């Protein structure tokens, strides 16, 4: 059958994708593009309005001496210019990040113990449901105890709420389903079994604070906001004095002893509090993505939906804005989620492994790394040599490095069932690619790559860690594009081939299984397309409080 | 002990609340059962719940400090720590927030007192809290119009009185009766209805409020005219300032 | 001697040990026992061999609720503890007869580790203790079982957690009384980031010993911060002696006189009477039925008032056997004593202010928690320069079981390991002995 | 003339402001309020659409047993319910913080030295203008060198630009005036000469990144995004190789050696990167506020405009959201910028000082602190005692403590011309207030207050600092409401009485003298009222890229 | 002398103090050394350089054997120089906080 990227290549260029030569310089520069024309016209209107020159196509070099391509968002039939995938221009991408940033998981297990022991009061499904009505009034920023409080406008904060989950079906089935993330409904039976056994009789809140507040403030706001309104709702629903010594145990539990942040804080050169992208480990990012519970018959689709989630968040918003900015890193990321290119390469590797070893049945060793990662690396590179249109599409060497090594690392992990030999296969891919073409990525691309082999299996203080625990703050990884989201894919790959319900944290997996999110985490690439088409409706806007 | 400087009635009243040798005037009789109901922590005839086992069951190592310090009776028993909280009107209630915490730590053992503008609280072992609470409710610490027993929703210290002379209470825990002139407690301190109300006696008249109040105000005794009390505040300021420098 | 002051030192039963000891014999800069305590707390690690084994068997590594399915490793670590500990010791020590200690506890489930002092004399800070211990035990466990290159990174995760993705050793199965250098509120604060519950657990809830260890750590931090340099040095040394070392038996005797029926206010009256009797304060001025007191030695008045404050905490929270009211004692002891006397309270108002925020953050929704989770580096309790947190330690030593976040809940690993160490467990004893020993060298 | 709060009190209550008695419980609870009625209806609509209960006026206790008051925004004739002053409901308040977060000051001094000495090229006004045209194309997120770049939509980033300023008039006037903050146009003559003397021949950029990016990301993004596009524009405008060794000197200069952040990063318990509210020192907040250059004839107006700036940012957004959240701290802050109350007290103290000493003529000593702070404290407190409607308006003791002590501390600093004695007067005010009424603030209000006197003049490591250099991270100030914005007013007070052009940093003062900002920093209270009326137009919205 | 304290371009108008610190370097250094040292004749070194414009300071090693880390060097040094400057000129309580800012900067706000 046609390689999976042929349809996109045929959409992009007049020539067939095998053709070796073309014509350039005849497209009228930016004038070939609907989006660039929109931008030129908007630039003139902005500069007049404000009295300062702004976007101008004649400053600097003239874009569009070649074709300015459309991109197919992989797994869709949506084709857009790449500017519609820039996170600034895509409200789905911004909301994906807000939905992670404004979430925190907060136990009720210490809290219910404080109620039973210090206060000497009972906790039941009834009292939990009362508490949940109370906290769902309070969490978006409304009052429950004091007179003369002034509150948030409910429609500005309509995306904030609190749900719960528990592995105890007796309690879960009894609460108003309005407040419950129901594991049995959300997950297929095998996975639900696993998840309920991990959670047991623990009861956990999934708290989402308002998008408008997360945008005004920062990620480190989330757990504090959550704990203040849990605290008020504990006082109101359990009839404490409104501020007695036991009130402090609820605060310590909700802020520290039973909180799960999405991200941990960062070192000072890249100082950031909790719930910022750099603090989100790769295992959590794979668990936030909800492809695992929908597409579990297809480990490739689960793994590459994780890669899309991570490439966009880690490269476009994190490295391309928080850690840099400007035009940024759209296409360093879109190479991993468009034109079905990574999908072609990764399905080849899955096929290879399934036929040779069977999924998860290869020895977990260097022999398997050398076999699978070399075979898949040579397949991906041969596609760029056989399809000149594919090479002109993924024109930057970094893009190609990330894509070919993601397919090689994911396939290696589909063979071994272990992410660490997956990661070794990523690095070997890079070394083979560098020798094959006498280039790899950008000037700084392979800092991590050359440290890579030696740190995959190290055990030393700031070197040794299973891949699932690594993230954008692992030292070698802290700077460079074209790695982090692919590593989240490698982290997902062995667990998707094994059929595991989660990669690193079962609470995080359950906490995103919720259709009351604004972004649909089951279909990340579909959402990116919807945002690119200007059809996604984000939360957080101020239109209600601004003039017509 | 001296307790407080100044030569006003306010100052003397601040000293009398602190001084455990000053006999607080008793103004009203309240039954033990009704103190329990107003506290709201346990029901009539309910045994004291425990937070830990009795001290004698615990077999602790030798500790000279613990051996020297006699535990209050509720600590010997392992009682929960519970609270009572009061709000005092700025319109001349007899006690006020810092007056209460200062007095409590001179009069009462084993006490965790907290002061705020709109509420003042003590937390201690439950059977001991019921004995202190009788005294806080029956004596001139309390007036049933200008002071309120309130575990939540405390607004009113700074509000205008109503036409009956009663402080505002969002939850209307204390009701004056227009025909009879007595206040009744109709809810416990957290706002739940009592099966039967508790009579709290008559509001103190204006003259008696002025005799007994511990707040300074331009329309009562102004703090700025109690020049000896101001001198000591200013002294403290200046001595802390110099000591923090050198 | 820079200072002429002498103090009498007692044991924790109120018996005299040594009379007329020069003040500087108690200085952290001179006293060899405070040196050994501080270098001990830099170099001592608790290793939870059972916890490492369990984290590996379940693949629950990297922090709360985290697990990696398929990564389980079943290793008989506790059953081979003796061998593992000896091999870790060979990597930990510098030479074979140095002061490295590696001692199994709990049938091999735990190990006390003291990394040799000399590693620290060539180090900037104190992180060599957890980092040298962690790698020596990771390597010893790998070498005991010949764990493969493909699996060994799970042993690393079970010992040290999610570091370096996390800044902290998140999910680690080792523990120290110190916390990482990045968590200091300011430079010089590391001896202040020691949970109150860890101090109370190391001293087995002996009230005087908890107050002494806390004081020694807090006032030693005051030297490292530069607070006890120059004008302020004597103030800090006298606070250490009188508030934390029971100098002249002042704390002890106050508690004895007020323990049966006393209150914060009765302890104030007794301390004011003792300060007057000793000549530390005198009447300066008579107002209308009100004596205004003065002092010609503010550091000594501060110290006497600090001893009274510790006694008042012991009386107040000792009578309740409940620690929570320490925040109120710290507040109103100081607020009452200033209106009782006309003189400034302990630390010139900064205990009182620490107590206002500590009271709020131990009885509200906004943060903090119970007394035992604070420390001198906590934002709520950092403001007084050593004169507040030792009272919190005394109060938690006297708590009979009212806390959810008690030392049993937060500090059990610390307690098993660090209370083995005599100088951590009974520091009042060792610091007084060392002061008596160097008495004639000051 | 009547006290300045009397009109507000007559608007709020039917009784005369002196009347001691009223009626409660007859207003129908929330039904008395237009805004609560809007909220009850919106909560029904939000809950029905999303299938989770939300705002419910019957949860917890029933608001409006007393009058739910309007507030007059001080210095305006706008009266609004306090919910309209909550930062979530007020787009002007959100934009004020966005405009600070997204700004960074970046020298061209080291940069121009690199160009002359290292590249061996000349800098003149002409090359500076050409660099400014280039960076105003690139800063909002558009390309100048590479082919096939995808860019931000110019209309989503219309608020991002770069201007410059210099103290050399002849150089300023040679650069294209579209890009220049003109010191002589913006400042009255004496202040303009002071500022130009501070700057000298130095040349500085004021860089504002897009609000939509700042809201997506965080404050620590601002200096990075700035430097990326400065770097691209130095490549394009001075004809560098696009990535050579000298490129890294422009990166280090723009990111470190000549950057001035609005806020410094925070320690780990409250971890945050740069350009977050807690890092903004009080002297910078007074300099950001532009009342000094417009209302210089009236030092009370200047000082209390800075109090409004700071009470909103530091108590509502920073302490009430970044550091807590929920319903938060609206009225803790509104007490300092509504009903002309703080204005009445502070004019009293300014006239007292004029009559007894003369502005800035009192000795800078404790005698002056005891005289002025005591007199002004008693005036303020007597107003609450004379006017029961005023006490019922500022019903929380913390609000009164902050208002009375701000008037006392600003008046002490108007007397001495020195902010340190102003700060001593603030603490003495609290101690007198506490003894007068036997109360002060909330449980934790006076932690800094009791440490306060001893730490005013301390010189120890984490104790001693002139007030202008303190901020929300000064240890004693790091937690509590009702202090930080008032301290920024006291830092402004002696400088407004002296006629100083700035309080702590002349570059920050100039950097906000710019009508291209979205928020008008010359009239902070006017803008707060505009936002309360839903008449402010913020930047950053996603309407262009979302469904019509 | 310029009131330029607290970081790049920062100044507080009206706070200037004109103190002849370099002309009195020897006395200031000696007074700082007495606070820095633990004992007389220990390993504390305070040596003037550049005719009193600079001082090399080596804080005694014993202060580090009773410290967790190394911040006692700048902290003990800064405070001994701040106090020796204040004591050399009799700087008032009202003004001394500017000496502190000129030594150690915007810490602890930064
Ligand atoms: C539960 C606490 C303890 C705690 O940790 N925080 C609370 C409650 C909290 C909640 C109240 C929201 C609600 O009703 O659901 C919020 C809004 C914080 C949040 N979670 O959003 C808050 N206080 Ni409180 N809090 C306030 C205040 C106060 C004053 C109110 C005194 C009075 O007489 O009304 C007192 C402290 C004092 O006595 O000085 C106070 C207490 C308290 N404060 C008592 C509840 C008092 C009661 O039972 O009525 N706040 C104030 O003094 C004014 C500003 C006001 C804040 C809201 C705003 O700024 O708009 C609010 C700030
Ligand atoms: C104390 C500290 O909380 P923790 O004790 O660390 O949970 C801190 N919060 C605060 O300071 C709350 C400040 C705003 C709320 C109270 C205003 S009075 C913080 O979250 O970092
Ligand atoms: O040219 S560089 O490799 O320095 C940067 C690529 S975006
Ligand atoms: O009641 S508390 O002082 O704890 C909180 C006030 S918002
Ligand atoms: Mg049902
Ligand atoms: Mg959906
Ligand atoms: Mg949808
Ligand atoms: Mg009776
Ligand atoms: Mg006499
Ligand atoms: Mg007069
Ligand atoms: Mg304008
Ligand atoms: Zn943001």
């Amino acid at each position: 059958a046609d390689k999976l990227f042929i349809n996109a290549l045929k959409k992009k260029f007049e020539e067939s994708p095998e053709e070796k030569k073309t014509t350039f310089y005849t497209l009228g520069g930016w004038k070939q593009s609907e989006r660039k024309t929109e931008f030129v016209n908007a630039g003139k209107e902005v500069a007049a309005k404000r009295g300062i020159p702004q976007y101008n196509p004649d400053i600097g070099t003239p874009l569009g001496q070649r074709v300015l391509m459309p991109y197919q968002v992989s797994t869709t039939d949506t084709y857009v210019e790449g500017d519609d995938l820039h996170f600034v221009n895509n409200a789905a991408m911004q909301q994906m990040w807000d939905d992670i940033r404004r979430t925190v998981i907060v136990g009720l297990n210490h809290a219910h113990a404080v109620i039973e022991k210090r206060l000497g009061k009972e906790v039941t499904p009834e009292t939990i449901t009362h508490y949940l009505e109370t906290v769902n009034h309070a969490m978006p920023g409304a009052a429950v105890v004091q007179e003369h409080m002034v509150e948030t406008h409910p429609a500005l904060v309509a995306d904030s709420y609190v749900k719960v989950f528990t592995g105890n079906d007796e309690i879960a089935d009894e609460i108003d389903p309005a407040f419950v993330i129901d594991i049995n409904k959300q997950f297929p039976e095998d996975q639900a079994e696993t998840l309920k056994a991990e959670v047991g009789d623990g009861i956990w809140q999934v708290v989402r604070i308002p998008t408008i507040v997360s945008r005004t403030c920062d990620g480190a706001t989330t757990s504090r906001w959550s704990a203040m309104q849990i605290g008020m709702s504990m006082i109101s629903a359990y009839k404490q004095a409104a501020g007695e010594a036991a009130t402090g145990d609820f605060a310590y539990a909700a802020k520290h002893a039973e909180v799960i942040h999405m991200g941990t804080y960062l070192p000072v050169r890249r100082a950031r509090g909790e719930n910022e992208p750099g603090g989100v480990p790769f295992g959590y990012l794979a668990d936030i993505c909800q492809s695992s519970r929908v597409n579990y018959e297809d480990p490739v689709r689960v793994s590459l939906d994780v890669v899309a989630t991570g490439a966009m968040l880690y490269d476009q918003i994190w490295l391309g804005s928080y850690m840099s900015g400007g035009v940024g890193f759209t296409q360093y990321a879109t190479a991993a989620y468009t034109d079905n290119i990574l999908d072609d390469f990764t399905y080849f590797g899955k096929e290879y492994v399934e036929d040779k070893y069977g999924l998860c049945e290869a020895p977990n060793n260097m022999d398997t790394v050398l076999d699978v990662a070399t075979e898949v690396t040579f397949y991906g590179l041969e596609q760029y040599e056989e399809y000149p249109a594919l090479l002109e599409d993924q024109f930057g060497g970094s893009q190609r490095a990330a894509v070919v090594a993601a397919a090689a690392g994911c396939s290696t992990a589909f063979a071994t069932g272990n992410a660490q030999t997956g990661l070794s296969g990523w690095y070997l891919s890079m070394y083979l690619h560098k020798e094959q073409h006498s280039r790899l990525g950008f000037y700084g691309y392979d800092l991590q790559d050359q440290c890579g082999a030696s740190n995959v299996f190290s055990i030393r203080g700031d070197e040794g860690l299973p891949l699932e625990l690594r993230g954008p703050n692992y030292p070698n990884y802290a700077m460079n594009v074209g790695h982090q989201g692919e590593y989240a894919g490698i982290s997902q790959a062995p667990h998707a081939a094994r059929g595991d319900a989660f990669v690193f944290n079962p609470l995080v997996k359950i906490a995103f299984a919720d259709d009351n999110l604004v972004f649909d985490f089951t279909n990340v690439r579909g959402e990116f397309a919807k945002g690119a088409l200007r059809e996604f409706e984000p939360a957080g806007e101020r239109a209600l409080i601004t003039p017509a | 002990a001296q307790y407080y400087p100044g030569t006003t009635k306010v100052a003397q009243n601040r000293r009398n609340f602190c001084n455990p040798e000053y006999e607080l005037e008793k103004l009203r009789e309240i039954s033990d059962e009704d103190v329990v109901k107003i506290l709201g922590h346990r029901a009539p005839g309910e045994e004291y719940p425990s937070v830990h086992p009795p001290l004698e069951e615990m077999d602790e190592p030798e500790d000279a400090i613990r051996e020297m310090v006699e535990p209050i009776d509720g600590a010997k028993a392992g009682d929960r720590v519970r609270y009572i909280q009061f709000t005092d009107s700025m319109y001349f209630a007899p006690a006020q927030p810092y007056v209460r915490s200062r007095a409590y730590l001179c009069r009462y053992r084993g006490a965790d007192a907290g002061t705020l503008s709109g509420r003042q609280i003590i937390e201690t072992r439950e059977r001991d809290l019921e004995k202190i609470s009788k005294e806080l409710l029956e004596t001139e610490f309390f007036d049933p119009a200008r002071s309120g027993v309130r575990g939540k929703s405390v607004h009113g210290h700074s509000l205008r009185l109503d036409e009956d002379g009663m402080m505002f209470d969002m939850l209307r825990r204390q009701i004056y009766n227009k025909d009879t002139g007595r206040v009744e407690m109709v809810k416990n301190q957290i706002g739940d209805e009592l099966d039967e109300p508790v009579d709290l006696g008559e509001p103190l008249d204006e003259e008696t409020l002025m005799e007994k109040t511990t707040i300074y105000r331009v329309d009562g005794e102004a703090y700025r005219d109690d020049v000896e009390a101001v001198e000591i505040m200013q002294r403290i300021h200046v001595l802390r300032s110099q000591g923090g420098f050198n | 001697a820079k200072f002429e002051d002498k103090v009498d030192l007692y044991d924790d039963r109120g018996n005299l040990v040594e009379e007329q000891v020069p003040l500087e014999a108690l200085s952290p800069l001179r006293n060899p026992a405070i040196k050994s305590i501080v270098q001990g707390i830099k170099r001592t690690v608790a290793v939870n061999l059972e916890g490492i084994e369990n984290a590996l068997k379940t693949a629950k590594v990297g922090g709360p609720a985290c697990k990696i399915m398929g990564r389980e490793l079943d290793l008989d670590i506790v059953g081979n503890a003796e061998s593992i500990a000896a091999a870790a010791k060979e990597m930990i020590q510098v030479t074979e007869d140095d002061d490295t200690n590696v001692e199994l506890l709990g049938g091999g489930k735990r190990a006390l580790v003291q990394v040799p002092s000399a590693r620290f004399d060539v180090a900037a800070e104190y992180s060599a203790a957890p980092l040298v211990t962690a790698t020596a035990f990771v390597q010893a466990i790998i070498n005991e079982f010949d764990v493969s290159m493909y699996d060994a990174n799970m042993v690393k995760a079970a010992v040290l957690g999610r570091y370096p993705q996390s800044v902290e050793y998140m999910g680690a199965n080792i523990a120290t009384m110190l916390d990482i250098p990045q968590k200091l509120e300011g430079p010089g604060y590391a001896l202040r980031n020691i949970m109150v519950n860890h101090v109370v657990a190391a001293t087995l809830k002996n009230t005087l010993q908890a107050a002494a260890l806390s004081t020694i750590l807090e006032q030693t931090a005051m030297f490292e911060m530069g607070d006890a340099v120059g004008a302020f040095e004597r103030m800090h040394l006298l606070g250490l002696a009188y508030q934390g070392m029971n100098a002249d038996n002042l704390v002890f005797d106050l508690v004895k006189a007020n323990g049966k029926e006393g209150t914060v206010g009765s302890v104030i009256a007794d301390l004011v009477e003792r300060a007057l009797e000793d000549g530390v304060i005198k009447v300066e001025k008579e107002l209308t039925d009100y004596k205004v007191y003065g002092t010609d030695d503010l550091a000594m008045w501060n110290a006497y008032a600090a001893a009274g404050l510790m006694a008042a905490t012991m009386v107040n929270q000792g009578a309740a056997r409940a620690a929570q009211g320490v925040s109120s004692t710290l507040l109103y002891y100081n607020d009452l004593i200033e209106f009782e006397t006309g003189l400034p309270s302990v630390d010139f108002g900064k205990v009182e202010g620490t107590a206002v925020g500590f009271s709020f953050f131990s009885h509200s929704i906004y943060g903090g928690g119970g007394p035992g989770i604070f420390n001198g580096n906590h934002i709520v309790t950092r403001h007084s320069k050593g004169f507040a947190i030792p009272c919190v330690a005394a109060a938690m030593a006297l708590d009979a079981g009212t806390q959810m976040f008690s030392p049993e809940a937060t500090s059990g690993l610390i307690k098993e390991v660090f209370s083995q160490v005599d100088e951590f467990r009974e520091p009042l004893k060792y610091v007084v002995e060392a002061a008596a020993e160097i008495k004639n060298e000051i």
